[PDB]
RNA sequence: GGAAGAAUGGGCCCACUGUCCCUAUCUACUAUCUAGCGAAACCACAGCCUGGGGGGCCAGGCAAAAUCAGCGGCUUGUGGCA
RNA sequence: UGGACCCACUAAUAGGGAACGUGAGCUGGCCUACUGAUGAAG
RNA sequence: AAUGCCGCGGAGCUAUCAUCUGCUGGAUAACGGCUGAACGCCUCUAAGCCAGAAUCCGUGCCAGAAAGCGACGAUU
RNA sequence: AUGUGGAACGGGGUAUUGUAAGCAGCUGCUGAGAUUAAGCCUUUGUUCCCAAGAUUUG
């Protein structure tokens, strides 16, 4: 687990997207964040510096996995062409034209199990299942439609809002087939997805995240070893 | 930091290398600077320089030697304003040499005019009777209309 | 930061709240960070922090001079790409000075200028258009 | 009220912009020009990548309004000599060329046709008779004078303008010794100097001209000089591939469909300027290399155009060229 | 706020009054205008004095309102009773000045002539100056109090803390200096640490405040702090008696100080070797003692890559630095041909989005379409 | 990329026109002011003679790919050939419509 | 935007509006010119400003005809008495 | 500075004068200037 | 139908409702110093010098003397 | 004051409105018709105009 901040904000998840095989970074911002990502997992997985739709909210607006990556249809075709050039050939990128523009904030996807907002269109869910090659379940996290932003998903564990019930958390963990912990990061911030990003082997959290929260996240994700 | 935090940094790191000769240099050339002060400045800050220079000059000389129908004046109880009315006077005893704020029991006579004496107007030189039990007529040695206080001598 | 963008929400205006916090209608009082201009009422627009009072909603929340961020605008303003944008109504969010909203969701599309400027607003956004 | 400095608000005494300030000479530098004078035709808008380092809009797409100024190559017709004196710059003498362009002769005459065209006739013969006298004057210029300006005029024939009078003006020749400037002026007699000589598709130029007139204090028709105003492109309309942005290809010409409003069709060398310029359409403008030396990033960055718009400025046009228009529209009876 | 001298404060107040209010009043104006001018100057003088007094009162805290540890230390190290007396004297002086100003303003309300106003204006200033001059020692005490308060630390008894007290120079300060990043100077002279030193420390993801205490005014301050503090005692007894105090003397001192050590975890540190032996000379066991004291006070597999199992900022800084460095996206591309990666592409031609209508299969489709078109034409 | 007008159904170049988004996350681009007002008044494009929708339905008419030099070069020539072939069919269609 | 200075008006509220932000545009007339006709008040003499004794005086600054159009005229920061 | 001593922004919302400030800019309890437009003449 | 009513309406006008642009050299005050007497020391000062304020004066920006002037073309 | 001259018209291009009247059989003519510079662009289009009158100038 590495703690860092983008510009002057520790909300790394909004400004960057981390997958199990690729990393998404913003363009025109602080070069230190790109250097930190390159030093952490650049030599292991690719890190692409590009903006979707000309914005630095690519992390909080785009959703994807190691198998496939989904971007909003509003993204420029020129941006899509650059993404394919940067991304490896085995990485699948598909444009999603759905009633929900924020793919990342609405749906959080893991390498095997994905949970999406109940309002997602059937065609988008079929496209997401076809692209990510994972099971997609339309449910809610802590009674919030923005499951992809208020909750964090990872292969070795999951993070949920601290207000989630134990029975609901147990049901979600059983459904996701992975351990789940309900809590807050970035010193009590309830946007776990916006405030934390964890990969299969590495995790990147905000620079202002509490040590106890960082220790809890490392144990939950088994990133200590 | 804690306690006299700059007093162990000096203890552990040392002093500004060139502070002492700078302060020695400042303590020397200030003599020329002081004279240049009086030859350039003007106004109140120059006036404030003047008497403060002489104050320490004479003090130094001492140590080396040792080496509408209304009342326009304050009254005691036309129209006499309540604010202008006064009942306490800081009359100073002559033999005792102690100034005490005594109540104005009454006014004996006002030298300005008998009408002022009838009105009990407090004026300089007017005779006023004040109780001396805690210690009698007394003459006002000041003008309360300008001084703002009933200053008198027993 | 944020570039020059058309201001069309002057003081003494009623503006609609689009979160689940229970607030419905918002009354503008003053605009943060306004210059000392002569005879020019400060205005508001998407992504701008202003002082507003909840006209209707939860009684405890209202009667408080609190910062508000506008997220929707009727007026047509130019985006730096060269296209003009306008929305069906004026919508804002209930937010503390730190930059956190009491509510936990937003309704309808969200201007990317508001979303990019305030990262947690984008976190709460589900439709950014 | 407005600025106190720009007072009085009286109408300009010059129809065409006059360059009062010129870049400082440097003999170490080679001989080069400093000022240009073209014609403002109109404006369009272009699409361009914005490669501004450190900005939030870094390495992405931005739209910028541009102005189109036709700049046909001038004809150098003469040189003048200037002497630095305790009373300022004084004109020592002036030498010209032999075959003056006929538009220049229109400048000297208010009623050309009625006149017997007697301008410079005896000067022409005395040059052909004895070039020694001219050589002596050029000897005077190269020896005594300190600031040298060449006489240049707009060649208005190839422009689509009703006016037939050439706008004559002087351009400083900065660089080299005095004799070097005169020799450069001599070898450039009677020939043409292109716009590409002075500006290089990315340079720091100051546009000068007389602003338009709003009618009656006076409101409009004053002399003005805008600073900054970076160049975006120096086109060459003589090439049929003049606009032809590399990103879009889309074979086209700078002239908007139906021609520039109240100007016509631009055919010759033209310059693209960001923002706006003083003065209305079909008016002569004057450009000059920026006086100061600033390496601000907004003045040093390179520019590679993405796409320019050649739509119909007349009305709400929506078509770039008839080649791309015809197949979209259904085949009409004509 | 800083505490100025009595003479300096009067001059600053007088200068500020003259600089802000006008000082040019011709005698030919109305009596009310002269009366208004004199009153405004007096009112400004009263306001400036009132603002200074209020700022002093606001800056001065309340001993009762302070925490029990802070108040006891303040009383011991600053004579809170004397400080309270001085503050009340200043408050009484401020009230007396306000009453005098109100009386002067009321007298000025019935002004008659310019000389009467001028005499009244001088009289008010002189009375205020005498009151300010009389309140001279209070300023000196306040300045000393401010300096002592500024040097004083911020006690946080709510958080976890470790109090080290006992015989002077028994190595407790050295252990505290080693445990926490705070470094308090130690000298061979006894009672070198006149004031307590607090050093933050981290242990088991918890913040511990290592606070040293004077060996046993300094002893009284150390006792008062230990009296009201949620911290564990760290009584260090010199086993080798190298601190100058005998083992029996240290034990007797620890027994006497046990009333303050009650309701807390007591650690018996055998210096210069809970009873913990710590070799002060050998600097051994300090970490173990600190740890003991801290303890006493208290199907989705992860596809980890082989590279994971087994900088950009520097590059940008070296070339042009931040804000002057342009990163080219062509380099960070997986294009097979390096020339193709560094070259541009056709975006839109002839009114058609070519980039949106060009596919890899078009290489063979175009040839097939050309053959199909020829067949259709034929 | 030049978008297609919602009402006018024509090419929309960057800069001109306006963009209108809806509550259902549907964004409509208007080619010109008249087209924007036409969509403002909810005029049916199939009921508008000057709209390509009526012209069509009245008898009157996502995965990015890796770039290749050869593919790009042939794409431009094919587009020109496609336009030439398509234009001829319309001329025949217009002749049939007139006849 | 909607009282921050037309609506139909309705029941403090609601609606409404260039009152305002912040003015912009248009039309008509007046204004303007040309032709003709054609006054009266008013008038010691006139008419550039600073300073000194106002426009006329003294010492300065300046100073180019004829005209058209909008349009002005001593006092300060320190109380008194013994 | 915006609003009825106040309550917020802002970097601050400094003090005055034009002796009856500007009541012949403002309200309540001919000629000479200035701005512009032409202009005969060495 | 004194511009009957309504929709759109180019060109013009205008929009801090739309866009563009808004410098760079010297001499200074406070002040920091250097050399250095007066005054065999010392001393920013006396003779001198260096640095230094959104300050001052120029550079640029506009007007161009209608009684300032120049180069040049023709000259019944 | 005889010319890639000028002008009036007209053609083409460009544009606004919305598909005319009429022929007809909603549809076809017909994405037509009308207007298009009076402060748009161009003119191998037809026409006439002109190598002119007066005033002051060493």
């Amino acid at each position: 687990a590495l703690r860092a901040q983008f510009e002057n904000s520790n909300e790394i998840g909004v400004f960057s997207n981390l997958t199990n095989s690729y990393a998404l970074v913003a363009l025109g911002g602080s070069e230190n964040f790109y250097s930190v990502f390159e030093a952490e997992l650049g030599d292991v997985v690719p890190v692409v510096h590009t903006t979707i739709g000309g914005t630095r909210i690519i992390g909080r607006l785009t959703c994807g996995n190691r198998k496939g990556l989904l971007v909003p249809s509003s993204t420029t075709d020129n941006e899509l062409q650059h993404l394919r050039n940067s991304l490896p050939d085995p990485v699948k990128i598909q444009r999603v034209d759905e009633r929900l523009s924020a793919l990342g904030n609405i749906v959080a996807c893991n390498d095997y199990v994905a949970l999406v907002h109940p309002d997602i269109e059937r065609e988008t869910e079929e496209i997401i299942a076809d692209v990510l090659d994972v099971e997609v379940f339309r449910q809610t996290v802590a009674g919030n439609v923005l499951t992809g932003s208020y909750c964090a998903l990872s292969n070795q564990g999951a993070l949920v809002h601290p207000r989630t019930s134990i029975q609901e958390q147990d049901e979600l963990s059983s459904l996701l087939q992975v351990p789940l912990v309900a809590g807050t990061i970035n010193r009590g911030s309830d946007v776990i997805g916006a405030g934390l990003v964890v990969n299969d082997w590495c995790a990147f959290a905000g620079l202002d995240t509490t040590a106890t929260e960082l220790a809890v996240c490392e144990s939950i994700f088994k990133l200590q070893d | 930091p804690q306690n006299e935090y700059i007093e162990e940094s000096i203890r552990k790191h040392g002093r500004r290398f060139d502070h002492e000769e700078r302060k020695r240099k400042k303590a020397a050339r200030e003599a020329h600077d002081a004279s240049l002060y009086a030859q350039k400045t003007r106004g109140i800050k120059a006036k404030l320089y003047q008497e403060k220079r002489r104050k320490e000059k004479i003090q130094m000389k001492k140590t080396i030697k040792q080496h509408k129908r209304m009342i326009t004046k304050a009254t005691f109880v036309f129209i006499r304003p309540m604010a202008l009315r006064q009942k306490k006077a800081n009359v100073t005893h002559k033999e005792l040499g102690v100034t005490m704020q005594l109540p104005i029991i009454g006014v004996k006579k006002n030298p300005q005019s008998p009408t002022y004496t009838q009105l009990g107007v407090l004026t300089k030189g007017t005779v006023i009777e004040v109780n001396v039990s805690e210690l009698k007529y007394a003459q006002i040695t000041n003008n309360p209309e300008l001084d703002g206080c009933v200053n008198a001598l027993l | 930061t944020k570039y020059r963008m058309t201001l069309g929400l002057p003081v003494q205006a009623i503006m609609n709240c689009a979160d689940n916090s229970g607030a419905k209608n918002l009354y503008i009082v003053s605009v943060f960070g306004t210059g000392a201009r002569l005879n020019r009422l400060p205005a508001a627009s998407c992504g701008d922090m202003v002082l507003a009072t909840v006209k209707k909603g939860k009684p405890d929340l209202r009667k408080k001079i609190m910062p508000a961020i506008v997220v929707r605008q009727r007026k047509a303003w130019r985006r730096k790409d060269g296209v003009y944008l306008y929305f069906e109504d004026n919508a804002g969010v209930i937010v503390n000075p730190k930059g956190e909203m009491k509510g936990s969701a937003i309704t309808g599309p969200v201007a990317k200028e508001c979303a990019d400027l305030w990262p947690r607003i984008a976190s709460n956004a589900g439709t950014v258009v | 009220h407005g600025s106190l400095g720009f007072l009085p608000r009286k109408r300009a005494s010059r129809q065409r912009g006059k360059v009062k300030a010129f870049p400082k000479d440097d003999a170490s530098k080679p001989v080069h020009l400093t000022a240009f004078l073209g014609y403002k035709a109109g404006m369009t808008h272009i699409v361009r990548d914005l490669d501004r380092p450190g900005s939030k809009m870094h390495k992405r797409e931005i739209l910028e309004a541009v102005t189109v100024i036709e700049t046909p190559p001038m004809v150098v017709v003469g040189v003048v000599g200037y002497v630095e004196t305790p009373r300022g710059l004084r004109s020592l003498t002036t030498v010209w060329a032999e075959h003056l362009s006929e538009e220049v002769k229109r400048r000297f005459y208010k009623n050309w046709f009625k006149s017997k065209k007697k301008a410079f006739t005896k000067y022409a013969k005395k040059y052909a008779e004895s070039t020694q006298s001219i050589n002596r004057e050029l000897e005077r210029i190269k020896k005594y004078c300190s600031v040298v300006r060449v006489l240049a005029h707009t060649q208005i024939r190839k422009t689509p303008l009703a006016q037939k009078k050439a706008h004559l003006m002087e351009i400083q020749v900065n660089g080299g010794s005095v004799a070097d400037k005169v020799e450069w002026a001599r070898e450039h007699f009677e020939k043409t100097v292109d716009i590409k000589s002075t500006f290089e598709q990315n340079e720091m130029i100051d546009v000068i001209g007389v602003t338009r007139g709003k009618g009656n204090g006076n409101a409009g028709y004053m002399h003005r000089t805008q600073l900054n105003s970076k160049i975006y492109r120096i086109g060459a309309g003589d090439d049929a591939k003049n606009a032809s942005t590399d990103f879009d290809a889309t074979e086209k010409r700078i002239t908007p469909m139906g021609g520039f409003v109240r100007y016509g069709v631009v055919e010759n060398d033209f310059v693209m300027l960001n923002g706006a310029t003083p003065g209305p359409v079909k008016r002569v403008l004057t450009l000059r290399k920026s006086l100061l030396t600033h390496t601000s990033r907004k003045a040093l960055e390179p520019v590679s155009l993405k796409w320019i718009d050649t739509a119909s400025k007349f009305g709400h046009g929506r078509f770039q060229t008839p080649a791309e228009a015809k197949q979209f529209l259904g085949t009409l009876k004509k | 706020t800083p505490i100025p001298d009595v003479n300096t404060f009067l001059d600053v107040v007088l200068s500020r009054t003259q600089r802000k209010t006008p000082t040019v009043i011709r005698s030919g104006f109305k009596i009310s205008r002269i009366r208004g001018f004199y009153g405004r100057k007096v009112k400004f003088t009263q306001d400036t004095i009132t603002e200074k007094l209020d700022s002093i009162l606001q800056e001065f805290p309340k001993l009762n309102d302070i925490h029990p540890f802070h108040a006891d230390l303040l009383n011991i190290l600053y004579d809170r009773d004397h400080l309270k007396i001085a503050l009340s004297q200043l408050s009484t002086a401020k009230h007396l000045v306000e009453n005098v100003a109100r009386d002067y303003i009321r007298l000025l309300k019935y002004g008659d002539s310019l000389y009467r106003c001028k005499q009244l204006k001088r009289a008010a200033l002189g009375r205020m100056a005498t009151i300010i001059k009389r309140q001279k020692s209070s300023l000196e005490f306040l300045e000393q109090v401010r300096q002592h308060l500024s040097r004083l630390p911020a006690i946080d008894p709510n958080t976890r803390t470790l109090l080290v007290c006992g015989y002077p120079n028994v190595g407790k300060s050295s252990f505290m200096n080693k445990v926490t990043r705070a470094q308090v100077d130690v000298q061979p002279y006894a009672f070198t640490t006149k004031s307590l030193f607090v050093g933050h420390f981290d242990y088991k993801y918890l913040r511990w405040q290592v606070i040293d205490t004077p060996g046993i005014t300094i002893e009284m301050q150390s006792i008062t702090a230990m009296a009201h503090l949620r911290s564990a005692v760290l009584y260090f007894m010199d086993l080798s008696e190298m601190c100058g105090y005998s083992v029996a003397a240290q034990v007797k001192l620890y027994h006497s100080i046990k009333p303050l050590f009650a309701n807390k975890v007591t650690i018996l540190v055998l210096n210069k070797i809970k009873v913990v032996q710590t070799s002060c000379v050998q600097d051994i066991g300090v970490m173990d003692v600190r740890t003991t004291a801290c303890e006493a006070l208290l199907a989705r597999p992860a596809c980890i890559p082989d590279s994971v199992k087994t900088l950009a900022r520097d590059i940008e800084a070296a070339n042009g630095g931040a804000g002057v460095y342009n990163v080219e996206l062509r380099d960070k591309y997986i294009l097979q041909d390096p020339s193709w990666k560094y070259d541009r592409m056709p975006e839109l031609l002839d009114g058609k989005n070519v980039a949106d209508f060009v596919d890899p299969e078009i290489e063979a489709k175009l040839l097939a379409l050309d053959e199909e078109e020829e067949r259709l034409e034929r | 990329r030049v978008h297609t007008c919602y009402f006018c159904s024509g090419p929309v170049y960057p800069g001109h026109g306006i963009m209108f988004v809806r509550n259902d996350s549907k964004v409509f681009r208007f080619c010109r002011s008249k087209c924007h007002k036409n969509f403002k008044m909810k005029r049916n494009p199939r009921k508008v003679a000057w709209t390509k929708a009526y012209r069509k339905a009245h008898g009157k008419e996502n995965v990015p790919v890796r770039y290749d030099r050869n593919v790009i070069a042939t794409t431009l020539n094919a587009m020109k050939r496609v336009s030439q072939v398509h234009a001829k069919r319309e001329r025949l269609f217009y002749k049939k419509r007139l006849a």
